[PDB]
RNA sequence: CACAGGUGGUCAGGUAGAGAAUACCAAGGCGCUUGAGAGAACUCGGGUGAAUCCACCCGAGACUCAGUGAAAUUGAACUCGCUGUGAAGAUGCAGUGUACCCGCGGCAAGACGGACGGCUCAUCACAUCCUGGGGCUGAAGUAGGUCCCAAGGGUAUGGCUGUUCGCCAUUUAAAGUGGUACGCGAGCUGGGUUUAGAACGUCGUGAGACAGUUCGGUCCCUAUCUGCCGUGGGCGCUGGAGAACUGAGGGGGGCUGCUCCUAGUACGAGAGGACCGGAGUGGACGCAUCACUGGUGUUCGGGUUGUCAUGCCAAUGGCACUGCCCGGUAGCUAAAUGCGGAAGAGAUAAGUGCUGAAAGCAUCUAAGCACGAAACUUGCCCCGAGAUGAGUUCUCCCUGACCCUUUAAGGGUCCUGAAGGAACGUUGAAGACGACGACGUUGAUAGGCCGGGUGUGUAAGCGCAGCGAUGCGUUGAGCUAACCGGUACUAAUGAACCGUGAGGCUUAACCU
RNA sequence: GUGAAGAGGGAAACAACCCAGACCGCCAGCUAAGGUCCCAAAGUCAUGGUUAAGUGGGAAACGCGGAAGAU
RNA sequence: AGGACCGAACCGACUAAUGUUGAAAAAUUAGCGGAUGACUUGUGGCUGGGGGUGAAAGGCCAAUCAAACCGGGAGAUAGCU
RNA sequence: CCCGGCGAGGGGAGUGAAAAAGAACCUGAAACCGUGUACGUACAAGCAGUGGGAGCACGCUUAGGCGUGUGACUGCGUACC
């Protein structure tokens, strides 16, 4: 349906009742509001534009401000988008909690891999080429917790990229 | 390596760059101004801040470190009784660097000095 | 060559040392000929300063490795793929397709780079072999021959023949068959020949040659472009600029063993015996991480042998592979795993099918008209409008003046200098160099500091006991680089350059 | 007979295949082989025939089949 | 007393690598071997080119040996580019 | 005399017919290295030339279409001994 867009802070384990291990990721993800639709009639398709964090207003751009107002909400860190299934529409402005995925209880995080020196034929595919900064998949996750009011979510096993980075979470397409 | 790493490659034996450190630390405390690189400043303000804020309390322990990390006794003589009251109210940015214009494409320099450096 | 190579005799100290050996010291000699620059005349725009005569630095053009500078080669290069011909794989002949121009880092499908022979894991067929896993061969066993993701390009003995050798015999883990110049004689070598010395003699006017003689022997060079991967500078998408996406096209992988009941059901006289692929359970490989399971972690602590020093001890620093070990911060890895190679869909060979003949039978098809193999494409992960067919969406800005001509996609001057970028600093989980994220006084970007965390282990001093060693309370103490949240204590100041000033021509619809 | 010692036009390319022996110049007209959908200059010209397989646009013997050809 | 053993200086290139317009027209690095004996070295001299020498590789004779350099025969030479 | 560093070197003035004769010194072309003048080139495939061919600045009959440099495109085009 539609994904949100977090930021990893952290790695830790996570104990249960009966007393299992389970890796988890710290991700933060605040709320995300929706700042433009696009519709077929217009855009030629339907898509909804997702805003994260803030930003100081002396290094925003003045055009970046003036989309931000035209929508009327606070500039973020970036920009984020992601196709509807042909459910219910948005509306700019409407911000997204993290209730989403408190029942879906199977997601997919896609990030950046962390930047790395160039490597040899044997270390990438035991061909030399530029490693990292390059997309990250992994589906099939179930999200262990989450925090509605600490906007906290866990993820089974770990995620890409490194503390700091931002990682988007969407339904599990596979099922 | 590559991730969260301090310190510049510094191609060159450990011990050798101990005793580069110990050295320029000395001249620096010694004179109070240094002329050197960017990067070699920056490395000696990272060795030397440590001991100055060591050298703020006055101990016996504090003392005998000194003279261990810096090898001269006169230099800890004239340290815990001059630049410890000096900077006794002051936490931190001991050091002072200064672009005495110029290379610009082949390295860097520039003055390494203290806060005051006199008074 | 001031070369890195060679040059005969004498003076021969201390410590732990059997030793002129080993490690550091006495007197003495050195820190090495690449590691590292000034502001480089001049020229432009600026701000600052006593009101002509100007003085200071920035943002630039103008040097750059603080640099002389050689190297085999070179008919001229604007140096793509496939198909066909060709003294025979055509960058150059004919047909067709693709690609913005110029650079940088790696991998060689191959340039017939340049001046016979086999030792060949990377793209190939036979079991290829710089030392992963396998399937079959009534295989008596080992073993051959047949096949997969694949090219040990350093190596046996021999018949046909000349030996490693082109067919093969014994082959073991291969002694091995050609594609690519058998990837390189820009690797090796001769092991027989035309070629390192003998060598019967030859075809052969002669050159040229005799994959014929018995033994054979010394074979040269510092990536030129080109194909692929990644990444840069310029330009264009038509006023400029900042972001987010659709998408023509393109990238790589679809492996495989067991069990639960379903069900000892159907079918089947009895024996026999599934479809079930419904769920879980292993291995090879790909992404990602360090909390867990091992290493490194020459940047952190502790122990210890010799030696020099702090005037001596206690205690430290320098050398002996990091002097030798116990570990180990963060980070980097696998010896650890969360996921992946789906499920499903389309069209499929064979096959299985609703009603149904021509030609009162039959039949997968003639009329209406449906599934389906690990084959193909979507579906899974993507990049991508340099797709010049140059896309879509949102946002920000310029609203001046005058003169001239060859009077129009015209030219010139003063002023303005927008959004955006670059210029410089802090810098990073980005990095060979480019490039990219965050901050620059409207601040945690870097250094240090505060408290905590990890690591290491009982630091020194003090008084007591032991007439030595050593222990006791001080003390779970001292120290801690890269970890966590704050702190402006210090460094990113006031700024300056490019980038504009209403955006070409023709046509259809709105009030003029 | 050609090349050897001959240019040019056609067969998509080509030296032996077909026409054809170039003194030079001119923005002229007519032929040979070969073509008259385009590429490329010329009739999408007229009549009588074979062709449902792209045989044309590659094939022996043999009873339309024979028919499998080169990144 | 050892053509004795380990082990410095020293000697041999026996093995591997460095380069084949090189640092050198044959050298360098790391092991191996001898290290009181057929040992080595400083200096001086003799053995001379169809010859000398040669514990027989036809090894060496001025960075070259199946017969070295210089000037003359020779502006040589049958065949050939 | 000035710049330059109190050097080297350069720029002026003067001597010099001439310094387009300055001790690298008569006359001074090419291969090679930079700047300016005009043009082609960032959607375009092969001995790079040959004819056609729109423009870009200038001088001409002071237009009446000529020449000084270029060809985007197009038919042909496998260098020499």
């Amino acid at each position: 349906m539609i994904g949100l867009v977090g930021k990893k802070v952290g790695m830790t384990r996570i104990f249960t009742e009966d007393g299992v291990s389970i890796p988890v990721t710290v991700i933060e993800v605040e709320a995300n509001r929706v700042t433009q639709v696009k519709d077929l009639a217009n855009d030629g398709y339907r898509a909804i534009q997702v805003t994260t964090g803030a930003k100081k207003a002396n290094r925003v751009t003045k055009p970046e401000a003036g989309h931000f107002a035209k929508a009327g909400v606070e500039a973020g860190r970036g920009l984020w988008e992601f196709r509807l299934a042909e459910g219910e529409e948005f509306t700019v402005g409407q911000s997204i909690s993290v209730e989403l995925f408190a029942d879906v209880k199977k997601v997919d995080v896609t990030g950046t891999s962390k930047g790395k020196g160039f490597a040899g034929t044997v270390k990438r595919w035991n061909m030399a080429g530029q490693m990292g900064n390059e997309r990250v998949t992994v589906q099939s996750l179930d999200v262990v917790r989450v925090d509605a009011e600490r906007n906290l979510l866990l993820v089974k096993g770990a995620v890409p990229g490194a503390t700091g980075s931002d990682l988007i979470v969407k339904p599990a397409v596979k099922a | 390596m590559r991730h969260r790493k301090s310190g510049r490659q510094l191609n060159r034996n450990s011990s050798h760059r101990q005793a580069m450190f110990r050295n320029m630390a000395g001249s620096l405390v010694r004179h109070e101004i240094i002329k050197t690189t960017l990067p070699k400043a920056k490395e000696l303000r990272r060795v030397v801040e440590p001991l100055i804020t060591l050298a703020k309390t006055d101990s016996v322990a504090n003392r005998r470190l000194a003279f261990a990390r810096t090898r001269d006794n006169e230099i800890v003589a004239k340290l815990f009784n001059e630049l410890g009251p000096r900077f006794a109210s002051r936490a931190g940015g001991y050091t002072r660097i200064l672009k005495c214009g110029f290379a610009g494409d082949n390295a860097p320099m520039a003055y390494i000095e203290l806060v005051d450096r006199s008074e």
